[PDB]
RNA sequence: AACCUGGUUGAUCUUGCCAGUAGUCAUAUGCUUGUCUCAAAGAUUAAGCCAUGCAAGUGAAAGUAUAUAUAUAUAUAUGUAGAAACUGCGAACGGCUCAUUAAAACAGUUAUAGUCUACUUGACAUUUAUAAGGAUAACUACGGAAAAGCUGUAGCUAAUACUUGCAUUAUCCUUUUGGAUAAGUAUUUGUUAGAAGGAAUUAUAACAAAGAAGUAACACGUAAAGUGUGUAUCAAUCGAGUUUCUGACCUAUCAGCUUUUGAUGUUAGGGUAUUGGCCUAACAUGGCUAUGACGGGUAACGGGGAAUUAGAGUUCGAUUCCGGAGAGGGAGCCUGAGAAAUAGCUACCACAUCUAAGGAAGGCAGCAGGCGCGUAAAUUACCCAAUUCUAAAGAAGAGAGGUAGUGACAAGAAAUAACAAUGCAAGGUUUGUAUUGGAAUGGUGGGAAUUUAAAACCUUCCCAGAGUAACAAUUGGAGGGCAAGUCUGGUGCCAGCAGCCGCGGUAAUUCCAGCUCCAAUAGCGUAUAUUAAAAUUGUUGCAGUUAAAACGCUCGUAGUUGAAUUUCAAAGAAUCAUUCUUUUUAAAAUCCGAUUUUGUUACUUUGAGUAAAUUAGAGUGUUCAAAGCAAACAGUUAAAGCAUUGUGUUUGAAUACUAUAGCAUGGAAUAACAAAAUUGAACAAGCU
RNA sequence: CCGCCCGUCGCUCCUACCGAUUGAAAGAUAUGAUGAAUUGUUUGGACAAGAAAAAUUUUUUCUGGAAAAACCGUAAAUCCUAUCUUUUAAAGGAAGGAGAAGUCGUAACAAGGUUUCCGUAGGUGAACCUGCGGAAGGAUCAU
RNA sequence: AAUAGAUCCGUAACUUCGGGAAAAGGAUUGGCUCUGAGGACAUUAAUGUUAACUCAGAACUGAAACGGACAAGGGGA
């Protein structure tokens, strides 16, 4: 038959999951859920390569059978559920609170979070859909569906949900000042303050980015998330602050020591 | 199925198989390098073209190409990191004059000669493959074994060697000796 | 049953691998006459299931220029656009002209207006006598083979006019 | 490393090829082989045939238990388990192979506003009830058949198997409150109104008809109310089917193809999940083609990639990954979310098994293994420990996969000594060199630590354990090309050698041998193919008077190529003498003297999307290297950092490439096309 | 130049060609004929369940329904015919290449003893000869 | 003796390019009920009156038969 393919090739997994190439012959291929298999990472890796609890995918399971980890404050056990680009994983045995974040080089990494930002998740809006009753409904990157959003939040509004009521608490536009970071691009990881827009009449729209050193980078509009105003970011960026420095400078700055 | 190991090759035949001035002066670095084979320095050139290669393309960017500036920088600290460079360099034209025998000086055998414990070439290459020497904390019986700029500081005898202060000497001949006492005494 | 086996743009033949794939499909035709109310059921891809209707008699029929659908019961398939023996064999398709019985929508104009929303209209001449015969053309607009029943409206208008001549300078 | 050399002649200079030369993740084969690491392996021919064994199953709170066993206070109420069986999910993934396939598949690039989508995730629902019905497995007993995943009759019983079936909400008025009014999720038809998209016949809403399927007659227990299973719709996700543009090898001794039999299009319908000649009916005569249609060939699955590369190029890609296809050859079909499935079924053809002769049963291009074919390719081994998948999802399986065995396919490191004294040679008491004669050390044998699922291997430690260190290195050559003998015997145009030129008839530098020497070296030859050499395929970059080669000549279409000309210029700050940066200078619309756009494309510049493996490349002492993607740092056991007492800390897994086509983008040059007169405008005023 | 050298005819071997034989074989297409299995529809119609009465039995009806059959459709497979592709037999015919001191002549290279060569045509044992028109690659760069 | 009419399809070697050729070789054909196409004539772009048998297609039907008798090539090397 032709159904569909339930097995993941070590190669072929995504470049971000870092796997080696001797490290066995498949990758795990990550739960249907919340997030793209290539726009996440499935919490065997999170929690095996990662944080490097368990050094196998037994004890990843025998880690997931005790109800400790829980994503979005509700516990989860598939051990290959997608995380998503931005959410807290709480583990309670060790009480510790990770918002998944990029990092400037482009892979999946928690960041140390403390409780109250742990209630506080971000959501890019994707969709809005009205339904029957004259009621909007907005579909977010997350694969969460909000009904009875305000009118004021747009299409691609970033909103502030909280994870035990799943609620809004307040929206943020993707004006020419918003603070952005990117998602998927070849500057994936970055955060800057969206410089312009253009918009192309049935074909991608493009945005331009500022960063914090006046650097100018373009990138889509499909793989941008607001997480600020130009006031300031919403959440806390890991420790590079998503400025992504030249292979120069870099490797200047690396060697001092 | 297949393995994804990569592996690759380190020399390159000659072509011209019997050029005779060729013949003459790889006998003569083999010779007067104690090395063993011809193998050896087809490998040499084969590393020093890579470096050479290197270079001669970074050579052909013009000057503030930030792959010129990453590149260049990149191999001219390799370079005086594995000592085939002094500090009196600072350009990659310096780099484009290498010599086969620059890159024969590093090695362990050539370098531990050059030390002292073996007063012959010959004699560093056994004593590297009896494994008597060490580079500090570690010790190595490669006698193609290529030493950093921070490595010679520290090349001695092996702590487990019989020069490095291990077992002092001819077991057979010792009991023999002490037999021989003893049944006299 | 689908896509291949047949000459390219040019006029080439093309030579054929990738034997028929069961989502190519391609299922019989249902050949739907007028008699007693009976409809199968097809499980079509996905476990969607749809109506194959082999013999109708009723159906939903609109009043268009009124916009009230009453169900009645169709007579006799009397035009269609297409071949000219689904006329004669009485089958039902998507757009054939039918015969329906014109009591329900007389009734209700007297229920609702009185007298042999979007009130006084003034209706047409042309479908009076047409009504006051008993029977009614009508245009099926639901696909039997699909649904599972058959639906239509009233033609009027020029729209009546033109298949009143091209049935019946005339024959 | 952007390379040449022998051979036509008496001798010369050419053209020109033959031969030599080197590489091949490129196969075979010959000789030889002491270590370790790494690891290709029945593709080539026979997608030929297969004995045997295994390769997909699944129950740890949570469908159904008087098969049965057990344990608590006393025949009681709880439990613990549980063969079989029904039910559920999976078996459509994986693995193998490359036969078919030449605008097909595939790749990049789109569309799905033309669709389907199980598991999983988020939202959330409408026209006897102190809980409804029969009917069946397992089982019981009677049986049949040589045989099989064969099953007959009678009797019960369950289920989350199968099937019936029980409040409320919203709206309007006086105006917290009282009255009054209305009630179907998808889907289909008809009539209308109409947050987003680029564009809607969109979302949605109103009216008139139909209308599925549902909204729990189900099982376990979490805060010092939860979960599981199941369910309508929408959304997400895992995918899929179609789909836009562009891109392929040889052949014209294939030039016209297609069109009754759908070819191209229109209209209507049928069918599909959806669009579509996909099919039907009517109608029209179209559609493709020297820019190569239609055919033929391919010893053709495509790509990522590989070899060779100075730059171009040339050749290869069955084979780690992706996509496609197939399961002896065809066709057909059931279940299912998903199959035209093949360790699913049905039939035919070819094979082929058992048979009591009546009848049954089959598909190794899955893992081993066998036959055959061949120049050409391994064990009928071990294990689920790692990677990962399936399940009723710790706990079971998995010839997926991993481990070992065979393995000179390739690749990396690296033994076969080293040292001191005389004697000898060379030199002004320095090197080389047959004697002695003590050290060093593996190979090897044994034990162990360790490793490992177990074992083995590596590493490490301890005993033994080298002088002809018998613990002995070979392969191919010694005329030239081409490094190395006119040394010695045999043969004597024979035998033979020789890639080519040539040698061999008594001095054979070439045969057969010995010695010596040369080259490479645990590797070295041979055959075939391929690349460079080959500027002997020539775009870069050949040649055509006489070496091969200007059509007999002219016209001529396609193609290729095409004179000049339209905005020139001027002025200012910064290194060294110069170089480099900035401003305005016609006209029309925008802003009360000032605020600002002024063909199309090629081309070029920048970006976005750029799967990994491979490649280039940054970092990183795997003892080096091939590698790998890790790792590094203080710490005879504690300072320091931080936390208001404990908690290791610092990290890296970069970057580039990812067509020529497509998206966006700055553009002055160079190129085209557009507009431009037997005319074509613009403005102002009046008129409609 | 006692140089070189050409062709026929003899002999041997190898390669390839033509070839009667309505030659043969293996495939691939196309048409036609027959046509298994089967989707769908229809016809059935073993029965299995319901509804009425008499106080074990009967009629009728309602669905659900197995064999079997028919018809469109999907269509394996076999056969006939035709064409194409590849391989291959063959009396005889006619080439080419190689071998050896074979036979016959002297064609070309010297003005090669008739300058050589081209195109065409005829003839002859062979090289070759001759006619017509050309070329110098001639034996003439020239009253 | 074998078909042999007509319609549709298909047709080789060879050739004086005209033929060969009805090459060879296939399929169909009745009856019935229908459907489609092919003309002429007058009035104020539209409505009526009327004729010929000739083709094409579809259902149904029968002991699969239909140029039903009559009539009427055997082909090929």
């Amino acid at each position: 038959g032709k159904g569909i393919k339930k097995h993941l090739k070590r190669v072929n997994a995504p470049s971000h999951w870092m796997l080696n190439k001797m490290g066995g012959q498949y990758a795990p291929k990550t739960s249907s859920g919340p997030h793209k298999l290539l726009e996440s990472i499935p919490l065997v890796i999170l929690l095996r390569n990662r944080l490097k609890y368990a050094l196998t995918f037994d004890e990843v399971k025998m880690i997931l059978i005790q109800k400790i980890v829980k994503v979005d404050n509700k516990v989860r056990t598939d051990c290959t559920f997608p995380v998503g680009l931005m959410d807290v994983i709480h583990i309670t045995k060790s009480n510790e609170y990770f918002r998944l974040l990029y990092d400037i080089k482009g892979r999946f990494v928690p960041h140390r979070i403390t409780n109250e930002e742990s209630k506080y998740k971000l959501c890019k809006v994707k969709k809005i859909l009205l339904r029957k009753g004259r009621l909007s409904i907005a579909v977010t990157h997350d694969g969460r569906s909000i009904p009875y959003i305000h009118p004021d939040v747009k299409v691609n509004d970033t909103v502030r949900l909280d994870l035990e009521t799943g609620k809004v608490l307040e929206h943020l536009k993707f004006q020419v000042g918003s603070l952005v970071m990117v998602t998927a691009g070849h500057s994936v990881g970055r955060v800057g303050v969206i410089s312009s827009i253009d918009k192309n009449m049935g074909t991608y729209d493009i945005i331009h980015v500022k960063d914090s050193r006046n650097k100018v980078f373009a990138t889509r509009l499909s793989n941008v998330f607001v997480i600020g105003d130009n006031t300031k970011p919403y959440i806390s960026l890991p420790r590079e602050k998503g400025i992504k420095l030249d292979i120069i400078e870099e490797r200047r700055n690396r060697l001092k020591a | 199925p297949k393995s994804y190991r990569n592996y690759s090759k380190t020399a390159r035949n000659p072509k011209r198989p019997f050029e005779k001035e060729r013949l003459d002066q790889e006998l003569k670095l083999i010779g007067e390098y104690g090395l063993k084979n011809k193998r050896e320095i087809w490998r040499v050139q084969y590393l020093l073209a890579k470096i050479r290669s290197a270079a001669r393309y970074l050579l052909t960017l013009d000057e503030k190409s930030s792959k010129r500036i990453f590149q260049g920088e990149a191999l001219l600290r390799r370079m005086v990191r594995q000592g085939l460079l002094g500090e009196n360099e600072e350009k990659l034209d310096y780099v484009l004059g290498l010599t086969l025998p620059k890159l024969l000086e590093r090695r362990l055998q050539t370098k531990v000669f050059k030390l002292g414990l073996a007063k012959s070439v010959h004699h560093a290459r056994v004593l590297i493959r009896q494994r008597h020497i060490r580079v500090g904390k570690q010790m190595v019986d490669i006698p193609s074994f290529l030493v950093r700029v921070d490595s010679e500081k520290h090349i001695d005898f092996a702590t487990t060697s019989p020069f490095g202060g291990a077992r002092p000497g001819r077991v057979k001949r010792k009991s023999l000796k002490k037999q021989k006492e003893k049944t006299e005494a | 049953r689908d896509g291949r086996h047949k000459l390219r743009l040019t006029g080439g033949k093309k030579k054929i691998h990738k034997k028929k794939r069961k989502y190519e499909l391609g299922r019989p035709p249902s050949n739907t006459k007028l008699g007693s109310r009976q409809v199968h059921v097809v499980r079509g891809r996905g476990r969607n299931y749809k109506y194959r209707a082999i013999k109708l008699d009723s159906g939903s029929f609109s009043w268009p220029t009124f916009g009230i659908s009453k169900n009645t019961r169709i007579i006799d398939v009397v035009y269609n656009a297409s071949n000219n023996e689904l006329v004669r064999t009485k089958t039902l398709v998507k757009n054939c002209i039918v015969v329906i019985d014109s009591h329900p929508f007389t009734t209700w104009y007297e229920n609702t207006f009185g007298t042999t929303i979007g009130k006084s209209k003034n209706i047409d001449p042309l479908l009076l006598e047409q009504f006051k015969q008993g029977r009614v053309l009508a245009c099926i607009s639901s696909r039997p083979g699909q649904c599972g029943k058959a639906d239509g409206y009233i033609i009027e208008g020029d729209e009546l006019l033109f298949y009143k001549r091209k049935m019946d300078k005339r024959n």
